[PDB]
């Protein structure tokens, strides 16, 4: 099963690449 | 020197990016200082990106245990990992590097009460030299701080 940090770091993944269509 | 002028440029850029950041995040007093326009853009971006950060994973954040700042680096080397597994960079992923830096240091002040001058420098120094080793040929490919990243933000 996942982890808490692999968890954090697919979240700032996602996070990541939103801002990086919001500013598109 | 020993990295050639242009790789030393970008690494002193992006440590300097870092605890640019990393002091206006913690609210370190400013000197009527004009930060260039990389410096601000990135400032207002990863602010914005931090507290995205803090309120959507806030359950986790809750249960992080900063108590030093080498288990800062240890947290924020495992998280980069899992970040990036995927081999993909872009300028909004730089960002959240940022971002969670400020976050780390944020919960170790939490942790500590006060800070002391050293242990926002040791963090921007392991969040710039990650930034640099992991994405500093990709910015370089992708324009630059003046060219794609303030092109990226603020056209």
């Amino acid at each position: 099963p996942n982890s808490i940090l692999g968890q954090v770091g697919r979240q700032l993944a996602l996070i990541g690449d939103d801002i990086n269509r919001r500013y598109d | 020197g020993p990295l050639g002028s242009m790789a030393e440029s970008e690494l002193m850029h992006i440590h300097s990016l870092a605890e640019h950041y990393l002091q206006y995040v913690l609210q370190v007093p400013a000197f009527e200082s004009a930060p260039s326009q990389a410096c601000r853009v990135l400032q207002r971006v990863a602010f914005s990106v931090q507290k995205e950060v803090e309120k959507n994973l806030k359950s986790y954040l809750d249960d992080f245990h900063v108590e030093s700042i080498d288990t800062a680096r240890i947290i924020f080397n495992q998280v980069m990992e899992k970040e990036f597994e995927d081999g993909i960079i872009n300028w909004g992923r730089i960002v959240t590097i940022f971002a969670f830096g400020g976050v780390l240091l944020k919960k170790l002040k939490q942790e500590q009460i006060a800070l002391d001058v050293s242990a926002y420098k040791q963090v921007s120094s392991f969040v710039a030299e990650f930034i640099m080793n992991n994405t500093g040929e990709w910015i370089r490919q992708n324009g630059g701080w003046e060219d794609g990243f303030i092109k990226k933000f603020e056209p």
